[PDB]
């Protein structure tokens, strides 16, 4: 019963940047992973990033990777994703979900249990 | 390109078989003697193969062999077990040449092994002395060509010497060749002196003061 | 006292091998049958009851074989390379076997076996009879000497087997009136040179290697 | 089957003598060609061991690096030079054959092919 809300989208220029925020309401005590999905317009929800809350053990998509960085505040029980180098690719409905077990594949959505609603980030040319 | 990561504090080695037939596919045959709590860190997602290397690596640290009788795989015993297995991702450095300079901080009871499909070190050990060997692969991993010179001890202690070298690469006690590192091999009383290649003879030359 | 024992066997079968370590340690096997091959064993050196035990885990994990004690019964199943291996049993007669080894591994392929005996101051070599012979020949130049500190150079664009060629024929060409052996071993699996002999010497031949490296 | 030997006598301390032992009958079915030593009111007890396919010597430690054990294929005899000859290496000496691969090759049980002897002496 942990709800998750999303903020920090936004319109931007390639080469752009944006830090995305992702604030959980109870106690991410009863879940290991807090990782990032994206949603494309004719495109699949694909994870992006993900940490490992207990130790904030960092894992990203070869496509993010040296990009974007996942963060998080344990203290202000939010958890960031600082996207730097957007492509025009990176524009898409970006979602943040919480996972319930210990092991995992980070980048698939059906290893995750709260899902929030969505932000909207745009990259253009 | 399905990539896992295991991530487990504690956990039962039972709970730990079911996940890697979740992911591996293969199903086990788990002996009743087979027992325990397990804790695995991964730093890096692994793919399948490198999930069935971990497990292998699991079993090996707890005392277990996988059977394969007719086509049927089997978990059987062999003859502090609050041991850590952790997946570190190396990023420099090829995985294999580092293996000879981690081994010596690996003990006997430790287990030590290479996934160079994903360029990782699966370390079995004390969670306070994988701290040491990640802060050790960490300093490796900086430097090109990892040549080091090997000096076998015959009257000191390769663990006093190392400790000396290390405390004396500082401000109170100065080297005069820093950047160079030393891994001891208590198992040989060996010291493994690496570094550029000037720092390195300097250190060595330290280490045959304290052999007289 | 103790007994020693001394298993030399030339493409003898696996079960007759193991009838032999049960002969010796007293230990009974419930031999697997999925067990199958043949087996050369070679012993320079004369062996005690654990120093053939710890030889008998090293033909098992050479052919592929692992001990199993289910329920205080002894039992070698299968686990996870050339037609026919030799195992040797070396003694190393002045240098303690702990510190060759490492120059020793070297030179045996991942399909092969290394193991020390240190009790008996001897090696266990799992390898072809060509090879053996070879590392056998590496053994007797390493023996001979005083120190086994040495030096590893990771070459970049230099051929090891090119390097070591030159080195040692830069050696063999002419050395002082002072007697200062040294040796060259190549890695050529892993492209290194491991220089030996002393300290002062070592340095020297480091930077002839580090020259033809390009 | 059968070893005749030769060599024995009798020498001073710090002395040398080279005995022989000729095989005659069924050789190709023994591995092992050894030289043991019954001293009178002293256990049989051997001293050096041959393994005949290789050449391997195999010595006790009392007789390492003093005796040394060698082989003639063609002459199908076996050899046992004995130096810095010592008063407690006094005994009969025996030549013995063994038909197993794997054996305790200082112990007389593992034999099978015997010969009759030759005294030594060393004062």
């Amino acid at each position: 019963q942990v709800q998750l809300v999303e903020s920090g989208g936004g319109s931007v220029q390639a080469g752009g940047s944006l830090r995305l925020s992702c604030a959980a309401s109870g106690n991410t005590d009863s879940s290991y992973y807090m990782g990032w999905f994206r949603q494309g317009p004719g495109k699949e929800r694909e994870g992006v990033a993900s940490i490992y809350i207990r130790a904030g053990i960092p894992y990203y998509t070869d496509s993010v990777k040296g990009r974007f960085t996942i963060s998080q505040d344990n203290a202000k029980n939010t958890i960031y994703l600082q996207m730097n180098s957007l492509k025009p690719e990176d524009t898409a409905m970006y979602f943040c979900a919480g996972s319930v077990r210990t092991t995992i594949q980070p980048f698939k959505g059906n290893y995750y249990n709260y899902w929030g609603r969505g932000t909207q980030v745009t990259v253009s040319s | 390109e399905a990539h896992w990561t295991i991530n487990l504090k504690d956990a039962d080695i039972r709970e730990f078989i079911d996940q890697i037939s979740e992911i591996t596919g293969e199903t086990f045959v788990v002996d009743p003697r087979v027992k325990g709590q397990v804790s695995v860190v991964s730093k890096a997602q692994l793919s399948l193969s490198e999930v069935y290397q971990l497990f292998l690596s699991v079993m090996s640290t707890h005392g277990f062999t996988v059977v394969a009788q007719g086509d049927q795989a089997r978990i059987v015993p062999n003859a502090p077990d609050r041991l850590e297995t952790r997946v570190i991702q190396v990023q420099q450095s090829p995985v294999s040449e580092l293996i000879p300079l981690i081994r010596p901080l690996v003990p006997q009871y430790g287990h030590l092994a290479a996934v160079p499909s994903a360029n990782a070190l699966i370390i079995s050990d004390r969670s306070a002395n994988i701290a040491r060997i990640e802060d050790v692969i960490r300093q490796l991993d900086q430097k090109g060509s990892h040549d080091y010179s090997v000096i076998n001890l015959r009257y000191g202690w390769v663990m006093d010497a190392a400790e000396v070298l290390n405390n004396a690469m500082s401000r109170g006690q100065a080297k005069g060749a820093a950047g160079a590192q030393v891994i001891a091999d208590a198992r040989t009383n060996r010291l493994i002196i690496l570094g550029p290649p000037q720092a390195r003879a300097k250190l060595v030359q330290l280490a045959q003061s304290l052999d007289t």
